[PDB]
C-alpha cells in the first residue's frame, strides 16, 4: 500500500514541509478542535482558550516531537508497525490513549500541510499522505 | 450549539462565497482519491478528474452547506429532505461523512490559510458533524 | 436525532425500568468496569469492586440524570447544561467512554427487561443514549 | 484469553440458541444501525422493524453468521486463519468498513443478555466482550 513511485512524491514533498512549526500547529488544532485530548495533556498548563493552547510552549514543544516520529516513521516506510512499537506500549497500556484519537491526529497533520502548501499540496498528493497517517494511526495502535 | 461557534462559521462561510460551489467540487474530488470506497456510493458518475456530474454536485453540496449555515438554529428542519435521501433512500454508511467531511476541511484549508484558523476550524468540525448525525439520523 | 417514535419507545422502556433505575444505573457501571476496564481511570478515588456503596450511590446519580433527561426530552440541552459542563470542561471525558457506558444500558436493560427490549425499543435507546452522550460533550 | 476463559466461555456458548441468536442479532443490527440495510438491500424487504425481524434471509444469514461465529470458539488463537476468508469477502468485494463489525459483536452482546437474563453474569459480558473484540479485528485484518 506505497508503490515505489508513490513513495517519491510523499518522500520528495516531505521535505518541503516545516515539520517543526507544522508540528507545533497541529497538536494545538487536535487539542482544540478535539477538546477531550486536553485531558492527557493537564500538565502543559493553561489550555482555558484557541491562543492559550497555540502559544503554549509546550503545546508547540511536544509540536515538534511527533512530528519528528513521522519524520522518522517517514524514513522508515516499510516497517511502521515495529518503528511505532514502543509507542504504541506507551499510548495503550500507560497513558490509555484510545485508537480513535490518533487517527484524529492525523486527519488534523493533513489539514495543516493543506493549509501551509495550498495547492501545492495537490488531491493526488493528499491520497498518498492519507496513507501516511493511516499506516502510522493503524501501526500506533497495533499492541491493542 | 455555541454562538461563538454559528459566529465563526457564519465568518467561516462567508468568506468562501461562490467559490463554495468549486470547492464542493474539490473536496469531493479529494475525498473520491484519499477514500476510494467512497466511490462506491456513486457508481453512475462518470469520476474522472474533471467530470461534469463531479463539478455539477459539488455545487450542489456547496449549496446545501450554504443552506445548513444561514439557518443554522434549527438544522432537522432545513435539511429533512436530506436525511431522507441520505439516511433513508441511500442508506449511507455514517463513516463516510467524517471522509466527505474531512476533505471539505482539507480543501478550505488549501484555499483559504488566513481565515482558517484553529478555533474557526474546531467550528466547521463541530458543524460538518451535526450536518452529518442529521443527514442520517432519522 | 430523534424522531417522535423515539421519544415514545424511551418514555416506554424507562416507565418499565421504575423504581430500579436506581439499580441498572448501578450495574450499568459495574458492567461498564470489568468489560472496558480503560473507562476506570475516570473514577481514580473510588471503590471500584463488586457491590460498591459508590458503584451503587453514583449509579443512583447516572441514572437520576437520564431521568430528568427522558422528561426534559425536547431540550436535551439545557437539561444537561450542568453536566457537559461537568464532562466536557471539567472532566473532558473521551466521547468513546460515552458510548460503552451507553452499551452497558442497553445489555442491563436486556436481561432485566426482556420482553420490553424489542428491536424498536433498543433502536430508539442507542439514539437516545447516542445523543444524552453528544450533549455531554458540548460548548 | 487463558484456558480458564476459553472453558468459562465454551460453557455458556453450548447453551446459546444458535439458530435463533443469530437471527436476532443480524436483526437488530439492520433495525438498531439503519445504514447496515444496505449491504443487504438484495435481502429484500427490510421496510421496516418486523419486516426485517421476519425476512427470511435475515434469519438464514443470521444462522451462517452466528455458525460463522461458533468455528471462531474452535480457534480462539488464529481467528485470523479462520476469518482470513470472510475478511475477505468483507473488506475487499462487501467494502464494509469495520467500525461495522464491532457493531454486530456489540449488537451479539446485547442479545445474549436477552437471551440468558441474569446468568449472563457481568464477569461474562466482559469474556465475550473480548472474543466480540477479536473477532471485529479478525475480519478488520484486509
Ligand atoms: C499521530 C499519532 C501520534 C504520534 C505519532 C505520537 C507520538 C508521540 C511522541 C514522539 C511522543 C514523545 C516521545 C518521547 O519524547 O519519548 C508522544 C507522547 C505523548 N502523546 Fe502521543 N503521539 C500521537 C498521538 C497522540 C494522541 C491522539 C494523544 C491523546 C489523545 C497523545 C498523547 C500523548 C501524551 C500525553 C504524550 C506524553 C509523552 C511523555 O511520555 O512524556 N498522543 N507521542
Ligand atoms: C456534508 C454532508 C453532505 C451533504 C450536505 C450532501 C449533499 C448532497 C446533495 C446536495 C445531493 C444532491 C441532491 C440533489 O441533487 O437533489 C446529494 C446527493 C448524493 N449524495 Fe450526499 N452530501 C453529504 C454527504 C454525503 C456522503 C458522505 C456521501 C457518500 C460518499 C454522499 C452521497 C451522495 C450520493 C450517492 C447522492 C446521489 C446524487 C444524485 O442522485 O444525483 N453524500 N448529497
Ligand atoms: C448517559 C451518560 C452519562 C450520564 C447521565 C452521567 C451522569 C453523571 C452524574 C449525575 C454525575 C454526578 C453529578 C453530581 O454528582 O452532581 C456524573 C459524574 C461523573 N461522571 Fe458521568 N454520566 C454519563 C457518562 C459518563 C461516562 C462515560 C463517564 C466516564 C467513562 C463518566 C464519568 C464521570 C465521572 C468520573 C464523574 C464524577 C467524578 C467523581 O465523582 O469522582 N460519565 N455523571
Ligand atoms: C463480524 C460479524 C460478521 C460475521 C460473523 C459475518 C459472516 C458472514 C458470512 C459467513 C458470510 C457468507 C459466506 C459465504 O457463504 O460465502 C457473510 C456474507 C455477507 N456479509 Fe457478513 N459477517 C460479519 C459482518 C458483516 C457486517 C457487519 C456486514 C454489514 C455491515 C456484513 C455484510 C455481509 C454481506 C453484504 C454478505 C454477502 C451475503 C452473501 O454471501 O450472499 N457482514 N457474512
Amino acid at each position: 500500500m506505497l508503490t515505489a513511485e508513490e513513495k517519491a512524491a510523499v518522500t520528495g514533498f516531505w521535505g518541503k514541509v516545516k515539520v517543526d512549526e507544522v508540528g507545533a500547529e497541529a497538536l494545538g488544532r487536535l487539542l482544540v478542535v478535539y477538546p477531550w485530548t486536553q485531558r492527557f495533556f493537564e500538565h502543559f498548563g493553561d489550555l482555558s482558550s484557541a491562543d492559550a493552547v497555540m502559544n503554549n510552549a509546550k503545546v508547540k514543544a511536544h509540536g515538534k516531537k511527533v512530528l519528528d516520529s513521522f519524520s522518522n516513521g517517514m524514513k522508515h516506510l516499510d516497517d511502521l508497525k515495529g518503528t511505532f512499537a514502543q509507542l504504541s506500549e506507551l499510548h495503550c497500556d500507560k497513558l490509555h490513549v484510545d485508537p480513535e484519537n490518533f487517527k484524529l491526529l492525523g486527519n488534523v497533520l493533513v489539514v495543516v500541510l493543506a493549509r501551509h502548501h495550498g495547492s501545492e499540496f495537490t488531491p493526488l498528493l493528499q491520497a498518498e499522505f492519507q496513507k501516511v497517517v493511516a499506516g502510522v494511526a493503524n501501526a500506533l495502535a497495533h499492541r491493542y | 450549539l455555541s454562538a461563538a461557534d454559528k459566529s465563526n462559521v457564519k465568518a467561516a462561510w462567508g468568506k468562501v462565497g461562490g467559490n463554495a460551489g468549486a470547492y464542493g467540487a474539490e473536496a469531493l474530488e479529494r475525498m473520491f482519491l484519499s477514500f476510494p470506497t467512497t466511490k462506491t456510493y456513486f457508481p453512475h458518475f462518470d469520476l474522472s478528474h474533471g467530470s461534469a456530474q463531479v463539478k455539477g454536485h459539488g455545487e450542489k453540496v456547496a449549496a446545501a452547506l450554504t443552506k445548513a449555515v444561514g439557518h443554522l438554529d434549527d438544522l432537522p428542519g432545513t435539511l429533512s429532505d436530506l436525511s431522507d435521501l441520505h439516511a433513508h433512500k441511500l442508506r449511507v454508511d455514517p463513516v463516510n461523512f467524517k471522509l466527505l467531511s474531512h476533505s471539505l476541511l482539507v480543501t478550505l484549508a488549501c484555499h483559504l490559510p488566513n481565515d482558517f484558523t484553529p478555533a474557526v476550524h474546531a467550528s466547521l468540525d463541530k458543524f460538518l458533524a451535526n450536518v452529518s448525525t442529521v443527514l442520517t439520523s432519522k
